[PDB]
Formats: C-alpha cells, structure tokens, sequence
DNA sequence: TGGCATAGATATCGCACGTCTATTATCCTCAGCGCAATCAGCTGTGACTACCT
DNA sequence: AGGTAGTCACAGCTGATTGCGCTGAGGATTAGACGTGCGATATCTATGCCA
C-alpha cells in the first residue's frame, strides 16, 4: 500500500505499507481512500510495527486507534527515544519482551565484533577562534570542517582502501558531507536522493571493487538500505541521539565471514572535533553504546599521516576552506 | 480546485504508448457546471498571484 | 480403324517468410505534511520596601 | 517603632525555531494485417499402344 507500486487491497493476506500512507491527515488520492476504507473495514489478527522508536510521536501514535488489530508487535534495534516519550509506548504495544545481550551475540559470531574508536581531531587556529567567536547554533559548520578533521578522514579512507575495506561515511551536515565527498571525490547520497540513481550508487558499492568509499547524509539511518560494511566513519551527528548513531553504527557493520575469531571484524570510527562541543555530545550519545559494553578507545594521534601526502598540508589551502565555510555564514 | 475543495476531475480524452503501455489521455478537469465562472476567477486570481509572487 | 492410358506442359493453392502502427491504464518534480537540540517568554520564588497596628 | 503583603529581580517549564525526512497532484515520456517467395500439387491433353 505505497504511492508507487499499488495494488489490490482484496484478498491481500499481507499488507505492507508505511505510517504516513497510514498518518496522512490531508487527503489522499481517491484509490488510497478506498484500500484506507478496506483496511478499516478488515480486522487484523496480526499487526507489525517496525522502527518502534518512532511510534510516540503524535501522529503515528494516531495510527494505532486507525487501525483496529488484535496482535500488535513492535521490532526495532533501539528503544532509547531521547525525547524520554517510551513510558507511553509500555501501553501503546506492551511491555519489551525481549533484548539479546550485544556482546552474547558477538561471541556467538551471529554478528560482527566490532572495534569502535574515538579520533580527536585538533582545531586549526582561526577556526578555533571563529568557533569561540560564535554563540548561536551556527558554530556547527565550523567545527564540522575542520581541516584536521578532513585530514584524519582521508587518512582513514586510503588506509582502509588500501586495506581494501568497505568505507562508508556519515555526515548529517549536507554542505558538509557535498564538500568532503566532492573534494574526495567519491559518491555522495543526501536529501534529492533520485531512487534510482540510489540504488544505481549502492550496487556501485556492492559490485565494482574500483569504488567502495561511499558518503551517506542523514538519510542513512532508515530511509533506504544498508549493504553490508566493514568500515564506518561517523563524522557528523544530530547533535545528542544517542539512539539515532548508535543504530547506524548497528545497522552498518553486519556479520562477516573469514575474520570471525578474530574480536575485532568490524572497524568504526567516530571523528570528533577537540575543545568543541562536538566532544559533550559524543560521550553524551556513546552512553547508549556503553550500556552494551561497547568501549571507544581514544586516538588523539594517527600513525602513519606524516609520510602519507594528504590535503591541506599548507594552511593556505586551509585559510581559503575557513573563507567557503565562512561564506555560509 | 483542491485548494478551494472543489470536486474536479480529469477529461479522459483517449490513449498515449510511449513505451508499450495505454496510459490514458485527459484533456482538462471536469467540474460542475454551477462553479464554472467561480473556479475561472479563482484561476485569474491564482495566476496574478503566482505571477507577482 | 478406334478406346485410353501415360507422361509433357502449366499453372495453382497452401505453407512459410519480410514489414507496421497500434480494440487500450508510466516516469521524474514541487508543494503539502511530519520529526529532534536551542532559545526565549510565561510563570513561580526570593529579595527589597509600603502600610495598619 | 514592628512584620508580612506588594513590587521587582531572577529561576523552572514549555512552546516556537531550524535543520532535515516523507505523499498527492502535474507535466514529461511488436500483433494481428498485409503482402509475397517458395514449395507441394492439382490439372489438361498429345498420340501411338494393340484389339
């Protein structure tokens, strides 16, 4: 029951559709309130919910006195919403039934063993004043590009391809990620996000071995799929969601064969800028992680970067990058 | 029409295949006769607005 | 002498081999909604001072 | 002259704000026909066979 591929509503034992096909208060198109209308009707002995962390907002909370079902069940990957609107939820489906210890499963070898990381990334002079300069919520931008930061990052990126690794980038900024993903000159996905050209970049990815160093904005989270990686580097976050990151980091690095002994199989790394607020949210938002047993070993220095030539060696470059940052504002 | 919640339709007029498939071919909305003249001003008014803006 | 088979001469209809435009329901885009950390104003509480006794 | 209510100066709570996601309307987008080529096939009659 999507907008694109529609279908019979009649004789569908399974019916799969979204929340807002179902929270839509506007007027939907004249078949859509006819399947609403067949829904309504039909009473459900099952009903599935994912994404359960999404549910207390208002109007998908809606939906549950829409649809009339006896079996309500809820799957997601975290239940922490920071919003604290989970207690309502405990009556909204039911009470948790279940949690399978992160770590268990890691020993099981049902899931990668991943090895999480910090990396500090020092903050150049000027920006670090302009930085202190601002008060406002535009700081963000700065501290997003630094140059170190950019550094560390391609630092990282031809480390782990020349490891021949899966290397996929977060950045929730989108001027951010545009910049990083253009200067490395590698795939960028973010708000226009043309579906086939999507999935024409994913099976890039998946398939062509020459590219495998794909940047994903904000929409990585659960607007389409993951492939399978390897190697993750966050760079920007929402700003305090400890649930939100902590699922990319989940729903990133799956269960690889041929390194399964080893206790490190996965490589995440989180880049976060020193003497920024950047470093209060990190620790705020890993909390969740640290209540799996996840640990994030600090890495202020990474070996290596000297002898490797890497962009913006002279602040020259680095002062022009402050003017393009500065230019928005 | 939507806007002023005016029921209009599309004027099925025949089939266009570009690729192999008949989709149908509308010619305009069908609306009822009682607001012709209102939805006519409504559209001159949306069009100077739509222009200034 | 005369009945008619037997093949020379010939199209003749059927099976098979070329094009052609449509006896009927797609593919991207912008406007309309939604979600999560600041920031600021409504309201509560303490410090300072007026008035009845 | 004496103390607690009115008044002003600051604090918690919550709604508005600002990045960002999703649908609905709207404007773009080779299968019987009609023949022939080839191939199997009915088709008509010369004329000399010997009774």
């Amino acid at each position: 029951f999507t907008s694109d591929a529609k279908d019979k509503p009649i004789g569908c034992s399974v019916a799969i559709s979204t929340y807002s096909m179902l929270g839509h208060t506007t007027k939907r198109s004249w078949e859509a309130e006819r399947v609403m209308e067949w829904l309504k009707t039909q009473e459900w002995g099952l009903m599935i919910l994912d994404e359960v962390h999404t549910i207390p907002a208002k109007m998908f909370r809606r939906v549950l006195t829409i649809v009339q079902a006896h079996c309500k069940l809820g799957l997601t990957a975290t239940l922490v919403r920071e919003d604290d609107k989970i207690v309502d939820l405990n009556f909204l489906i039911g009470p948790k039934l279940y949690e399978a210890n992160w770590m268990e499963l890691q020993n099981n070898g049902y899931i990668a063993k991943v090895q999480c990381a910090e990396v500090w990334c020092p903050m150049s002079p000027e920006f670090y004043r302009e930085y202190v300069a601002i008060k406002t919520k535009k700081r963000i931008l700065l501290y997003t590009m630094n140059p170190n930061k950019f550094r560390a990052c391609q630092f990282l990126i031809k480390f782990h391809e020349r490891r021949n690794d899966k290397i996929i980038v977060f950045a929730d900024n989108v001027f951010a990620l545009k910049e990083y993903a253009i200067r490395l000159n590698k795939p960028y996905i973010y708000g226009p996000t043309s579906q086939g050209e999507r999935m024409q970049i994913l099976q890039n990815f998946k398939h062509n071995p020459k590219i495998n160093t794909i940047f994903i904005s904000k929409v990585g989270d659960t607007s389409f799929d993951l492939p399978e990686a390897n190697v993750l580097i966050q760079i920007s976050s929402h700003g305090g969601s400890r649930r939100q990151e902590a699922q990319r980091l989940g729903r990133v690095l799956r269960a690889k064969k041929g390194m399964v002994a080893e206790e490190y199989n996965a490589f995440f790394y989180s880049l976060v800028s020193q003497d920024t607020q950047e470093m209060a949210y990190s620790t705020k938002r890993q909390r969740f992680l640290v209540d799996q047993g996840y640990s994030f070993k600090v890495i202020t220095k990474l070996a290596g970067m000297e002898e490797e030539d890497l962009a913006f060696s002279t602040k020259e470059e680095q002062q022009q990058l402050l003017q393009k940052v500065l230019a928005a504002t | 029409a939507r806007k002023l919640d005016i029921d209009c339709v599309q004027a099925i007029t025949g089939f266009d295949f570009h690729g192999g498939y008949s989709h149908p071919v509308t010619d305009g909305y069908i609306v009822c006769e009682e607001f012709k003249d209102v939805l006519l001003t409504a559209w001159e008014n949306e069009q100077a607005v739509i222009e200034r803006k």
